[PDB]
This record gives structure tokens, C-alpha cells and sequence, in this order.
């Protein structure tokens, strides 16, 4: 039977999202000099003439 | 190559000239004497007239 007083329900959610996918496209990155750049240790790669 | 040995490896911007490492590393005197004046050649701040 169709009671109408014991099926209603409130439901409840949020207001207000802003869904995002791509999340590197906000970073801007950019490199360093090549003729200065380190490896695992402190000097240089390709460093002797 | 004359002497026997391996030819040295240097680097870019080292403070020594390679004449200046090389009266160190080597060990014959008549080519150590040579290596000598061509380190210390220099111009000779005098005032005249």
C-alpha cells in the first residue's frame, strides 16, 4: 500500500562543485641552462672538454 | 704522449691552466724548466720619463 506520510525522504547533497581533470595543465615549468645541469651528485653532466 | 703517461682530463673553468698543472705531474727537469718560465711570464709594471 501506498502510504504518502512514511515515503517521503530528504535527501541530501551539496551546493556547489568545480570538477577538474587535467591537473597539470595549471603547473607552467620550464627547464635550466643545459650546459649547467647536475646529476645524483653535486657536478655537472658532460663537464670535460 | 711523449712521456708515457695518461692524458689529463680537464675540466671546464678550472682556476689552474693546464701548463700549470702539468710542472706538477711531470717529472723530467730540462721540460719542467721551460714549463716554469712560460707559468711566471709577465709584463713588468715600470715607470720611465
Amino acid at each position: 500500500q501506498f502510504d504518502f506520510r512514511a515515503s517521503m525522504h530528504m535527501l541530501t547533497s551539496n551546493l556547489t562543485f568545480t570538477v577538474y581533470s587535467d591537473l597539470l595543465a595549471f603547473v607552467s615549468a620550464d627547464t635550466v641552462e643545459p650546459i649547467n645541469a647536475v646529476a645524483f651528485d653535486n657536478m655537472r653532466i658532460m663537464n670535460e672538454l | 704522449p711523449a712521456f708515457g703517461m695518461q692524458r689529463m682530463h680537464y675540466r671546464n673553468g678550472d682556476p689552474q691552466t693546464p701548463f700549470q698543472i702539468a710542472e706538477q705531474q711531470i717529472q723530467n727537469f730540462q721540460v719542467a724548466n721551460w714549463l716554469h718560465f712560460v707559468n711566471n711570464n709577465q709584463f713588468r709594471q715600470v715607470v720611465i720619463d
